[PDB]
RNA sequence: GGUUGCGGCCAUAUCUACCAGAAAGCACCGUUUCCCGUCCGAUCAACUGUAGUUAAGCUGGUAAGAGCCUGACCGAGUAGUGUAGUGGGUGACCAUACGCGAAACUCAGGUGCUGCAAUCU
RNA sequence: GAGAACAGAAAUCUCCAGUAGAACAAAAGGGUAAAAGCCCCCUUGAUUUUGAUUUUCAGUGUGAAUACAAACCAUGAAAGU
RNA sequence: AAGCUCGUAUCAGUUUUAUGAGGUAAAGCGAAUGAUUAGAGGUUCCGGGGUCUUGACCUAUUCUCAAACUUUAAAUAUGUAAGAAGUCCUUGUUACUUAAUUGAACGUGGACAUUUGAAUGAAGAGCUUUUAGUGGGCCAUUUUUGGUAAGC
C-alpha cells in the first residue's frame, strides 16, 4: 500500500487504492476460489490457473483434473 | 483534391452480409413484378450490372416499367425545396416486394367481410383503427402475493 | 473383413530432372519413349532461379504415367538394381512409396552412345478399388479412415510380395 | 480444424455440397423474362444413371420444381425392348416416349406427328399455319460433359423426333466429322436400331467365342440374334406411339405395410433424460 | 417409413472420431469393336447388367464433442443516447428530471425442415 | 505436412490438408470458387440507326454509366450471354 | 406586388400503427486482420552454443489496444403505406405475349357511401406572371477537425 502510495505523486491527476476482494489476479472472490481449489477443479499452468468446466468431452476433461 | 465519384462513401453499404456471399439463390428470379406494384431497392454487391446509385439505398417506389431483366421504379426525390420524380432502371436482384401494404391488402379483405357480416344484424359496423387506450380498472389480490418491502442498497466496490 | 477392400496399384510414374533444355531433354524424354511404350510430356520451370541455372518457363523435366499390368512390369525390373530392399523411409505417411535409379542401361536398354546415360525417378501410387468417388465429376466424395491407405498397410503389403525387406 | 475455422465457415448450398446441381447453369436455364410473367420455362431433364435412363419435363416454382411428364428406361419392356436399357438405342426410344406422352397429355397429340420415316436427318419441328405452335422445351443435361456421339443428344432426337420443339445443332450427333461441316445420315441411322452393337456382335463371335458368352448372356438364353435387334427397335417405335400413355406398376403392398416393415431397421434418437444417464454412468466407471 | 430424379430455404443441414444399414434403389465394379477424349479408357466416351461387393460413397445413430441455431427478470434497466435547469465541480468530468435502450458474459434447449414425380416388405 | 537418383531452405514428381490466408494491367475499397481466377478452342458486339434514364446538376453542358426498341453478327448442344 | 381557378378540400418542419434502409456511440480481441505483456506444456535428419541452453514455430492460457480493424450493434435522424385514381364479380380490344383465350395493358356492365378505413390540426386549397434587395457575416448550447493554446 506504502509503495503503491508513493507511485501516486508521478502521476497527473487523482487516484485511489482499493484493497481488491479477489484471490490474487482472478476474477473470483476468496470464498468461491476455496470451494473451487478444494473439490480440485483448480489445475496450476505457469503463473495462472486453468479451471475444469460441465462441457466438453469427458475424454480430456477425465485425464485432467484426476483428483475430482 | 476532393473526390466525388460515382461509387464513392459505399465501403459498407455495398458488402455482402456475414457469411452470406457466393451466388443469388434462385427465388431471386423467380418472382413477378408488374406495373403498379410497391417495390423498395438494396444493391447487391456481387452483380455490378443495373446496380442502384447509394442515394436511393433504401428508398421505396412504383413499377412503372418491365423489361427482361429489369423493372422502372419511380422515386421522389427532394431537390432544394420541392420533390422531383426520378426513374430507375434497375435489375432485379436489387428490387424485393416491399410488405408496406401486403398486411393493409388483408384489413382491406377484413373489413368488407365484417361490413357484410354485421350488415344482416348491428349498424355501427366499427372498422376503424384506434391507438392504445389507457387501461381500465382492475382488482389486485394478495392471495399468495403479500408485497415484498425492498430498501436502497448500501455502496461497495466488489472490484 | 477384407472382402474387397485389398491394396492396389494405382500408377506409377517415370519422372527425369533435366538441369536444362534443348538436345539434353531430348535424349532424355527418347528413353521414356521405349521404355514405357507412352510419348512423354515435359514439364516447365515455375519460376527462374539463378543458382541452378534455369529460367522461367525454360521447359527443364520431363515425366511419365504409365497405369496397368505394365506398370508392375517396369515396377518389378526397377526393383532388380535395388535387389528388393528399401529403407524404413522411401513410404510416405499416404501410403506411397518411390524409390532411385542412376543409370537406365541396367533396366535392359542398349547404351545407345547417341542418347546417353540417365537416372529416374520412381513412384508408385497406391489406393484400394473405389477410389472413383475422389476422382467423378458427379457427387464427388472422399474416402472414408478405414478404406484409407497407410503407411503400415504398404509395407506390410510390400513384404508379402516380392519377398523383400525395409531397413532401419 | 479449429473453432475460429468453423465459426466462420460458409456452407455452400446442398445441392452443390452433394454435387448434383450446378446453380450457374441452373439460372440461366430457368430465369424467364420478366415481360411474359408466369409463362413457365420447361426442361427436358435427361439423366443417366447406371443401367438406368431418366426422363422428365420440369418446370419451377418458389414451392419446388413441378414435374408435367416422365419417362423411365426400365418402362421399355412393355413395349418390346428387354435387353440394353441403357445404350444410345434406348436413349433414343425413351427420348421418343416421353415426347409422344406428353403431346397426348395436353391434348396437341393429333398435330406434329413427328417423322414416322426416321433416317438419320437432322431437323427441327416445324410450326402449322394458322394453328398452335409446338411444345417448346429446353434440353437440361446437368452434370453431363458434352461430347459428340454421347448418349445424352440420343434422348434429344427422340423428343424432336416425337413432335416436341427442342432447339438444337447436329455437330454433336454421331457421324459428324470435324473436317467437314455435315452430318452423315446413313452412320446416325445405324446407332438409332443399334446398329454399333450389331457390328459388335458378329465381329465378337467370329474372334473370340468367350468373351461373346460372357457378353451378350440375355441375347443367347432368349434366342435373339446380331440381326434381331435392329427389328425389335421398329417394332418398338410403333408401339410407343400406338400407346404412349402412362401405366404405373401394380404395389404388392400398401404404403402402410411398407411403413411399418422400414420402421424395424431405423435407428431412433435418444431423448435428454437417458443421454444424461450415459454421461453420469461413465463417470462412476471412469 | 426406406430409396432415386428435380428442387425450395441455404450449417438445427457443417466439421471431427466411431458404430449400423432387411428390401429396392444408388454406387463401386467388368470390357475396349464402334462415336469420342487423354502422357496414361485414371478423368471423359461407348458396350454389357453379364463376373463380383456392401469395403467405400450414400443414409441413419452415438459424443458432459467443436461449430451453428433458439430462448431466458443470465448479465442489465448496466454501457450508450434524445430532451431540460441561473444543477455540482478551478478543471477533468459527474449527479438528478422526462424518455429510448445494447453487446460481451452466463445458463437452458435444439442438431434440418419441406415441395413435385417414380419406386420398394 | 508427408515422400522420390544427383537435389541442398528454394528445380521436377506423388499424395493429403487447404472459405480463398491466391489471382483478377494500375491507387484504394468492394466483388468473385464446377468463377469474375488458371489453361484450351472459336471469334470481333471495341459494330449500325436515333431516342429515354442515373451521377455531378441550374435538374445546363462535358465525362462516365444503366435499361430497352429496330438491324446485322459472334459463341454455345441449348437456355442464354 | 398583381392576381387567377375553385372552395371541403387536400395538405402538415407532429404523433401513432404496419413495413424497409444504415454501420456511428457502445462493445469485441481464449472471433478474422493489425498491434501487444507474461509464463506453462510440447515439437527438429530443418537455427546457433554447449552434451544441453537460447532462439524458432505448435497447443492450451494470460495483460492491454485501433479515424483509415471487426462477428454483434443502439439512441437521435430517415424511405413507403393507412382506399372512390379503392375493392370485388362478369366479359370486350390488340399487330404484344402464351403449347393454348394463357397472360399483359386498357375498357363495357354490375355490387359496396362518407366510424369510407389511425391521431391532432388546418386565417381554405391549388396555380401563374413579373420584379427589388442580397450573394464580406458573426455569436451561444451540443457533435467535431487542425493547433500547446487563443476573444485562433
Ligand atoms: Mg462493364
Ligand atoms: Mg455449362
Ligand atoms: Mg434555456
Ligand atoms: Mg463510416
Ligand atoms: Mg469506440
Ligand atoms: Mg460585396
Amino acid at each position: 500500500v506504502e509503495g503503491l502510495r508513493r507511485a501516486r505523486y508521478k502521476f497527473p491527476g487523482q487516484q485511489k487504492i482499493i484493497l481488491s476482494k479477489k484471490w490474487g489476479f482472478t476474477n473470483l472472490d476468496r470464498p468461491e476460489y476455496l470451494k473451487k481449489r478444494e473439490a480440485g477443479e483448480v489445475k496450476d499452468d505457469g503463473a495462472f490457473v486453468k479451471f475444469l468446466s460441465k462441457k466438453g468431452s469427458l475424454e480430456n476433461n477425465i485425464r485432467e483434473f484426476p483428483e475430482y | 483534391g476532393k473526390s466525388h465519384g460515382y461509387r464513392s462513401r459505399t465501403r459498407y453499404m455495398f458488402q455482402r452480409d456475414f457469411r452470406k456471399h457466393g451466388a443469388v439463390h434462385l427465388s431471386t428470379y423467380l418472382k413477378v413484378y408488374k406495373v403498379g406494384d410497391i417495390v423498395d431497392i438494396k444493391a447487391n454487391g456481387s452483380i455490378q450490372k443495373g446496380m442502384p446509385h447509394k442515394f436511393y439505398q433504401g428508398k421505396t417506389g412504383v413499377v412503372y416499367n418491365v423489361t427482361k431483366s429489369s423493372v422502372g421504379v419511380i422515386i421522389n426525390k427532394m431537390v432544394g425545396n420541392r420533390y422531383l420524380e426520378k426513374r430507375l432502371n434497375l435489375r432485379v436482384e436489387h428490387i424485393k416486394h416491399s410488405k408496406c401494404r401486403q398486411e393493409f391488402l388483408e384489413r382491406v379483405k377484413a373489413n368488407a367481410a365484417k361490413r357484410a357480416e354485421a350488415k344482416a344484424q348491428g349498424v355501427a359496423v366499427q372498422l376503424k383503427r384506434q391507438p392504445a387506450q389507457p387501461r381500465e380498472s382492475r382488482i389486485v389480490s394478495t392471495e399468495g402475493n403479500v408485497p415484498q418491502t425492498l430498501a436502497p442498497v448500501p455502496y461497495e466496490t466488489f472490484i | 473383413q477384407n472382402p474387397m477392400r485389398d491394396l492396389k496399384i494405382e500408377k506409377l510414374v517415370l519422372n527425369i530432372s533435366v538441369g536444362e533444355s534443348g538436345d539434353r531433354l531430348t535424349r532424355a524424354s527418347k528413353v521414356l519413349e521405349q521404355l514405357s511404350g507412352q510419348t512423354p510430356v515435359q514439364s516447365k520451370a515455375r519460376y527462374t532461379v539463378r543458382t541452378f541455372g534455369i529460367r522461367r518457363n525454360e521447359k527443364i523435366a520431363v515425366h511419365v504415367t504409365v497405369r496397368g499390368p505394365k506398370a508392375e512390369e517396369i515396377l518389378e525390373r526397377g526393383l532388380k538394381v535395388k535387389e528388393y530392399q528399401l529403407r524404413d523411409r522411401n513410404f510416405s505417411a499416404t501410403g506411397n512409396f518411390g524409390f532411385g535409379i542412376d543409370e537406365h542401361i541396367d533396366l535392359g536398354i542398349k547404351y545407345d552412345p547417341s542418347i546417353g546415360i540417365f537416372g529416374m525417378d520412381f513412384y508408385v501410387v497406391m489406393n484400394r478399388p473405389g477410389a472413383r468417388v475422389t476422382r467423378r465429376k458427379r457427387c464427388k466424395g472422399t474416402v472414408g479412415n478405414s478404406h484409407k491407405t497407410t503407411k503400415e498397410d504398404t509395407v506390410s503389403w510390400f513384404k508379402q510380395k516380392y519377398d523383400a525387406d525395409v531397413l532401419d | 480444424k479449429s473453432s475460429a475455422y468453423s465459426s466462420r465457415f460458409q456452407t455452400p448450398f446442398r445441392r452443390r455440397r452433394e454435387g448434383k446441381t450446378d446453380y450457374y447453369q441452373r439460372k440461366r436455364l430457368v430465369t424467364q423474362h420478366k415481360a411474359k410473367y408466369n409463362t413457365p420455362k420447361y426442361r427436358l431433364v435427361v439423366r443417366f444413371t447406371n443401367k438406368d435412363i431418366i426422363c422428365q419435363i420440369i418446370s419451377s416454382t418458389i414451392t419446388g420444381d413441378v414435374v408435367l411428364a416422365a419417362a423411365y428406361s426400365h418402362e421399355l419392356p412393355r413395349y418390346g425392348i428387354t435387353h440394353g436399357l441403357t445404350n444410345w438405342a434406348a436413349a433414343y426410344a425413351t427420348g421418343l416416349l416421353i415426347a409422344r406422352r406428353t403431346l397426348q397429355k395436353l391434348g396437341l397429340d393429333e398435330t406434329y406427328k413427328g417423322v414416322e420415316e426416321v433416317e438419320g436427318e437432322y431437323e427441327l419441328t416445324e410450326a402449322v399455319e394458322d394453328g398452335p405452335r409446338p411444345f417448346k422445351v429446353f434440353l437440361d443435361i446437368g452434370l453431363q460433359r458434352t461430347t459428340t456421339g454421347a448418349r445424352v443428344f440420343g434422348a434429344l432426337k427422340g423428343a424432336s423426333d416425337g413432335g416436341l420443339y427442342v432447339p438444337h445443332s447436329e455437330n454433336r450427333f454421331p457421324g459428324w466429322d470435324f473436317e467437314t461441316e455435315e452430318i452423315d445420315p446413313e452412320l446416325l441411322r445405324s446407332y438409332i436400331f443399334g446398329g454399333h452393337v450389331s457390328q459388335y456382335m458378329e465381329e465378337l463371335a467370329d474372334d473370340d467365342e468367350e468373351r461373346f458368352s460372357e457378353l451378350f448372356k440375355g441375347y443367347l438364353a432368349d434366342d435373339i440374334d446380331a440381326d434381331s435387334l435392329e427389328d425389335i427397335y421398329t417394332s418398338a417405335h410403333e408401339a410407343i406411339r400406338a400407346d404412349p400413355a402412362f401405366k404405373p406398376t401394380e404395389k404388392k403392398f400398401t404404403k402402410e405395410q411398407y411403413a411399418a416393415e422400414s420402421k424395424k431397421y431405423r435407428q431412433t434418437k435418444l431423448s435428454k433424460e437417458e443421454r444424461a444417464a450415459r454421461v453420469a454412468a461413465k463417470i462412476a466407471a471412469l
